[PDB]
């Protein structure tokens, strides 16, 4: 069971800190990554870091936000700075279980979107 | 004589469980450097691939510089393809079956840069 944590409105140049909660040992040396949606919008990738703790940012992010993991906490964290006011969708937390002796075919499991919007 | 392309017409069929990228060269010429941008909003689910003499593979976005391409003496419509399957060439479920239709419907493209000798 994925979550999020953190975020709410800030006002510009504010900074907020999402933590993504893994339910179980499933989640561990596994890919996660941040999507944002908007209203009239499509889902839109912004980071992701993978089993091997590496960065994948979008470039409407890049150098702002911050994306990271604890291995150990089962928690995917990304830090967002100097907020701009299309920053403002849900921020959903995805992972990819890699052939965690499953069955089916690894689907791609989300959590249920916390809100964060950007005032001026 | 230094020619830069940028092609993007990479066309995707499939052979079995594994997809089947292709794109076409226009102009002949011995290519000096090669690299391979990989554009995408979905996981790929650590897809591994092979083009141009270069293993690489593709989780998100990312630009591979298509290393063992220096040097391939191409031709005028010779075509460079190659293969991809996701979990590092095992090509687990319907995985590289959705991540077909992430090429063909665009969501995720494919942008090579070649630096040739015409």
């Amino acid at each position: 069971q994925l979550q999020e944590s953190g975020g709410g409105l800030v006002q510009a140049g504010g900074s907020l800190r999402l933590s993504c909660a893994a339910s179980g040992t499933i989640f561990d040396g596994v890919d996660m990554g941040w999507y944002r949606q908007a209203p009239g919008k499509e889902r839109e990738f912004v980071a992701g870091i993978t089993a091997g703790s590496s960065t994948y940012y979008a470039d409407s992010v890049k150098g702002r936000f911050t994306i990271s993991r604890d291995n150990a906490k089962n928690t995917v964290y990304l830090q967002m700075n100097s907020l701009k006011p299309e920053d403002t969708a849900v921020y959903y937390c995805a992972a990819y279980p890699l052939d965690e002796i499953g069955s089916h075919d690894p689907h791609s499991y989300w959590g249920q979107g916390t809100q964060v919007t950007v005032s001026s | 004589e230094v020619r830069t392309y940028t092609l993007t017409a990479f066309s995707f069929s499939r052979s079995g469980k594994q997809i089947v990228f292709s794109v076409t060269v226009p102009e002949a010429g011995t290519i000096s450097s090669a690299s391979l941008n990989v554009i995408t909003q979905n996981y790929l689910w650590n897809s591994r691939a092979g083009f141009m003499n270069t293993i690489f593979n593709m989780t998100w976005g990312s630009t591979i510089t298509l290393g063992g391409a220096t040097g391939m003496m191409l031709s005028k419509g010779q075509i460079l393809s190659g293969t991809s399957c996701s979990g590092n060439g095992s090509c687990t479920g319907t995985l590289d079956d959705r991540i077909f239709n992430e090429l063909t419907s665009g969501r995720t493209t494919f942008t090579l840069t070649l630096v040739m000798q015409v």
